[PDB]
């Protein structure tokens, strides 16, 4: 009964940015964290950041900070995560992910493409 | 947090049992999940805490391992396996997923 649904696909140009959002529905929106994950090109999964609706915490990979911000709403249960001055290395796709000890739910990916 | 997995891809016969390796820059405190991730589905966990099994994934895979040294087999390999195998940590509140491992499968 648990999904996560993803928003749709982006094309953007470079220096501007984009929002990406996840509704959550099947569990407690407000007591799991949600993370958010990026895999490029033939690359492999990395991790973005996370953040727990309940409280608004939020946690980054160093690498994504100033890039990447995490936001939630809890009275529509949707995440988002919005990508600031993109650039080409940020055309991958984006998957947001509730994963734990108490449930595995992935959204379908989403692709960004930043060209001219 | 870093983290290495090896090896990096690896080609196994059905029936048989493989097993990757994945190394941490520091002490995990086995705070370490797998997760497999078969190519057009999502990346599913199949371990977590270094040995525990998720909630019904087969017991055919299975891990091992503590401080900086952990282990992930999957035995009597199926055609259902071939797929990119990856570690993560998440102690201190973070994630860090290891590089991946290509499983691909013989006949
Ligand atoms: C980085 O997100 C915040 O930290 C939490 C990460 C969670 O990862 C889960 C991954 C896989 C399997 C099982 O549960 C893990 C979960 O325990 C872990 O919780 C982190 C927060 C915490 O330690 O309480």
């Amino acid at each position: 009964q648990v999904q996560l649904l993803e928003s749709g696909a982006e094309l953007a140009r470079p220096g501007a940015s984009v929002k990406l959002s996840c509704k959550a529905s099947g569990y407690t929106f407000t007591t799991y964290w949600m993370q958010w994950v990026r895999q490029r090109p033939g690359q492999g999964l990395e991790w973005i950041g996370a953040i727990y609706p309940g409280n608004g915490d939020t946690r980054y990979s160093q690498k994504f900070k100033g890039k990447a911000t995490l936001t939630a709403d809890t009275s529509s249960s949707t995440a988002s995560m919005q990508l600031s001055s993109l650039a080409s290395e940020d055309s991958a796709v984006y998957y947001c992910a509730r994963s734990d000890y108490g449930g595995d739910y992935w959204g379908q990916g989403t692709s960004v493409t930043v060209s001219s | 947090i870093q983290m290495t997995q090896s090896p990096s891809s690896l080609s196994a016969s059905l029936g048989g049992k493989v097993t990757i390796t994945c190394k941490a820059n520091q002490d995990i405190k086995k705070k370490i999940a797998w997760y497999q991730h078969k190519p057009g589905k999502g990346p599913r966990l199949l371990i977590y805490y270094t040995s525990t099994l998720k909630s019904g994934i087969s017991s055919r895979f299975s891990g091992s391992g503590s401080g900086r040294d952990y282990s992930f087999s999957i035995s009597n390999l199926e055609p259902e396996d071939a797929a990119t195998y990856y570690c993560l940590q998440y102690d201190n509140f973070t994630w860090t997923f290891g590089g991946g491992t290509k499983l691909e499968i013989k006949r």
